[PDB]
RNA sequence: CGCGACCUCAGAUCAGACGUGGCGACCCGCUGAAUUUAAGCAUAUUAGUCAGCGGAGGAGAAGAAACUAACCAGGAUUCCCUCAGUAACGGCGAGUGAACAGGGAAGAGCCCAGCGCCGAAUCCCCGCCCCGCGGCGGGGCGCGGGACAUGUGGCGUACGG
RNA sequence: CGAAGGGACGGGCGAUGGCCUCCGUUGCCCUCGGCCGAUCGAAAGGGAGUCGGGUUCAGAUCCCCGAAUCCGGAGUGGCG
């Protein structure tokens, strides 16, 4: 009274949990983004079935890093080639690295983008 | 001083004043876990004539040890070969219960140094000890001589190498005609010296 | 039949590659490695096999860190110094 | 099998990049003592541990 | 046209990263020519650009690190990569100041009974 | 039926630290066989050894007598030479087996609790002004927190104080 | 043989950052509470929603073309 135990169980009461505020950072600097835009795209493919897909299917094809996802590939082509991307399909080859079929918008076409890159 | 009266009262363990305390504490210590920090020494005079000071960095742990002998870990009592080694039940372990109470305190508290330990009451089933632990990295200990010897890496896990007060009594080392077994530092050092064949250059 | 016709029923892996030490001895149902003993913290090592200890001891790998310490030992483990520029 | 985990597929990728002949210009270096690939593996004869 | 690391240590990060990221453009254009056959003069220059990126990033990572060695110059707590590395066993031992601490009873026998110097004639 | 003081416990991605694992020739603590020998074999022997487990260090362990000795006495511990294949142990069978003194290699001693006096005299932390860094300390402070009379520091230890 | 829930629109005391008229948050107080056992375990069990035509030397219910569909998000409302 006037406190009342309307339960047969003693539960542990909740206490004040407060956030950290350390006297020093454990690491001196944030680590550098070592998978940047130039580390996504390694080299394009210039095979006979890659040039056959640039013509008829309106899409580029690169060899990307194995760590990258379909969102980083869509942003790295958008940055260092100044072209817009509709969708990206990816596969990992039996060689070991990952192939990316980046499809352009219907505005652009890959035949006058591969001229600027120089793979043609 | 009033430590001289506590020293004589703990020599009266069968008196009606002291058998009452050693039963109400043994009841209290039985209802807790086997590893349990005490907030202060139960015996404040026995602790301090074994190296305890009331400074920061000296902690006390209460250890509960099952008493009795050492039953041999063999499946269904079958120790094969030569009936001299058919003994299973009436076997005794080489270290004492206080030596295996210090070892269970320092294995759980790996970041602490086991100084020494004392007795706080037994049972018929259990036996309770309190162990004096030292934190070797506190500035109240490392900035003090006569106690910074334990902050040296040669004193790590001294309860497991058998160099505390209770762990050393089971080694058989001392001066005398009785202690000829360990007359080179240990029983293994004396065995290795009298079983090497010294082969000089000139025989 | 215990001979040739019972080898044809073997199509179920018992072991696979382990995360620690990489040998193909990680037992799938026991959830343990038969080579390094990994679910566990301490590394499996026995003295009844002298040959099996000189196959995964210190030195048989790269020693990416200890070859630098063995070099840094020869100058007293010096740190934060610059070799007297021109 | 067509159903495979990523770290066994990466295992199989390494062991066909090193299932390769020796280059033609290795055999003209100073102090050669190597003429073919002594650890080259065929899929039919000698299988992989995995 | 070789960039050298001591030619770079006076130029700030607003013009190092401008000088860095167009080497990475230059490296990406060379790997384009590596898979189109290209030219042997443009294949030997891959290593010249790969080490040019490694040299600029070394000057950046060293200008940055010494500016954090001096931001924490004289503070109570430093980050773990700025405090010394030497050896784990050497970081646990007592320091220069508390190995030569002695009790007042220890430094009284040092001053009452010092070790003398003495020759003995024959 | 509140407010407090403590005591005993608890929570936290609290502030700052520390332990884990490897190697393992040497070292310490445990655990611990059987082949073998006895012309069989069970005590014994192999052997407190192999295998198993834990913990170290550049050495470790031991170490300043609850000692040896019975002398006209020696004087920490470790190592070597000798004692000595001896005293002793043993189906007194096979086998096992030290130590003291002596000669050398090194050579070093010390500290508590207690008993006592000394307004806790002591220590830890965090801010602070002044000097260094390069294993982060001294000097001063703060009617600034805390440990602490359930005993910190100084003197003092069996050779007496 | 454990003080094993760190959650909850709401209620509200509010420190209050603002398109401070409020309105998205925020900490604590009063209020309510067993997925009562961390976690792992099925490419044949349970498990929302893709099909037709065309296309390659080798890939497709995955690529093109054409028809759909599910789940989640919509505070600044996207209109009825
Ligand atoms: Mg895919
Ligand atoms: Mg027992
Ligand atoms: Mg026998
Ligand atoms: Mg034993
Ligand atoms: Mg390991
Ligand atoms: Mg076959
Ligand atoms: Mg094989
Ligand atoms: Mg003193
Ligand atoms: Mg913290
Ligand atoms: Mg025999
Ligand atoms: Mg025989
Ligand atoms: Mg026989
Ligand atoms: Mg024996
Ligand atoms: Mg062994
Ligand atoms: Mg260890
Ligand atoms: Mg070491
Ligand atoms: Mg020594
Ligand atoms: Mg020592
Ligand atoms: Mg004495
Ligand atoms: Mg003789
Ligand atoms: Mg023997
Ligand atoms: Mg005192
Ligand atoms: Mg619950
Ligand atoms: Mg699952
Ligand atoms: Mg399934
Ligand atoms: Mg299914
Ligand atoms: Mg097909
Ligand atoms: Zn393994």
């Amino acid at each position: 009274k006037k406190k009342i135990r309307t339960s047969p169980t003693f539960r542990r009461p909740k206490t004040l949990r407060l956030r950290r505020q350390p006297k020093y950072p454990r690491k001196s600097a944030p680590r550098r983004n070592k998978l940047d835009h130039y580390a996504i795209i390694k080299f394009p493919l210039t095979t006979e079935s890659a040039m056959k897909k640039i013509e008829d299917n309106n899409t580029l094809v690169f060899i990307v890093d194995v760590k990258a996802n379909k969102h980083q590939i869509k942003q790295a082509v958008k940055k260092l080639y100044d072209i817009d991307v509709a969708k990206v399909n990816t596969l990992i080859r039996p060689d070991g690295e990952k192939k990316a079929y980046v499809r352009l918008a219907p505005d652009y076409d890959a035949l006058d983008v591969a001229n600027k890159i120089g793979i043609i | 001083g009033a430590y001289k009266y506590i020293q004589e009262l703990w020599r009266k363990k069968q008196s009606d004043v002291m058998r009452f305390l050693l039963r109400v504490r043994c009841w209290q210590y039985r209802q807790l876990s086997a590893l349990h920090r005490a907030p202060r020494p139960t015996r404040p005079d026995k602790a301090r004539r074994l190296g305890y000071k009331a400074k920061q960095g000296y902690v006390i742990y209460r250890i509960r040890v099952r008493r009795g002998g050492r039953k041999r870990p063999v499946p269904k009592g079958a120790t094969y070969g030569k009936p001299v080694h058919h003994g299973v039940n009436q076997l005794k372990f080489a270290r004492s219960l206080q030596s295996v109470a210090e070892e269970r305190a320092g294995r759980h508290c790996g970041a602490l140094r086991v100084l020494n330990s004392y007795w706080v009451g037994e049972d018929s089933t259990y036996k309770f000890f309190e162990v004096i632990l030292i934190d070797p990295f506190h500035k109240a200990i490392r900035r003090n001589p006569d106690t910074q010897w334990i902050t040296k890496p040669v004193h790590k896990h001294r309860e497991m190498r058998g160099l505390t007060s209770a762990g050393r009594k089971s080694r058989g080392l001392g001066k005398g005609h009785k202690f000829h077994h360990t007359i080179g530092g240990s029983r293994r050092a004396a065995w290795r010296r009298r079983n090497t064949l010294q082969l000089h250059r000139y025989r | 039949t215990k001979g040739t016709s019972s080898f044809g029923k073997r199509r179920n892996k018992t072991h696979t590659l382990c995360r620690r030490c990489g040998s193909k001895a990680y037992h799938l149902q026991k959830s343990t490695c038969g080579k390094c003993g990994y679910p566990a913290k301490r590394k499996r090592k026995y003295n009844w096999s002298a040959k099996a200890k000189r196959r995964n001891t210190t030195g048989t790998g790269r020693m990416r860190h200890l070859k630098i310490v063995y070099r840094r030992f020869r100058h007293g483990f010096r740190e934060g110094t610059t070799p007297k520029p021109k | 099998s067509s159903h495979k985990t990523f770290r066994i597929k990466r295992f199989l990728a390494k062991k066909q990049k090193q299932n390769r002949p020796i280059p033609q210009w290795i055999r003209m270096k100073t102090g050669n003592k190597i003429r073919y690939n002594s650890k080259r593996r065929h899929w039919r004869r000698t299988k992989l541990g995995l | 046209a070789k960039i050298k690391a001591r030619d770079l240590r006076g130029k700030k990060k607003e013009e190092l990263l401008k000088q860095l990221d167009d080497l990475k453009v230059e490296l990406s254009q060379l790997r384009v020519a590596k898979v189109t056959g290209g030219a042997a003069s443009k294949l030997s220059k891959i290593r010249v650009v790969r080490k040019s990126i490694a040299r600029v990033l070394t000057v950046i990572n060293q200008t940055q690190k010494e500016n954090l060695r001096k931001f924490y110059k004289g503070k109570k707590y430093k980050p773990l990569d700025l405090r010394p590395k030497k050896t784990r066993a050497m970081r646990r031992r007592l320091n220069k100041h508390e190995e030569n601490l002695k009790t007042k009873k220890q430094q009284r026998k040092e001053r009452l009974y010092p070790l003398r110097k003495y020759a003995v004639k024959a």
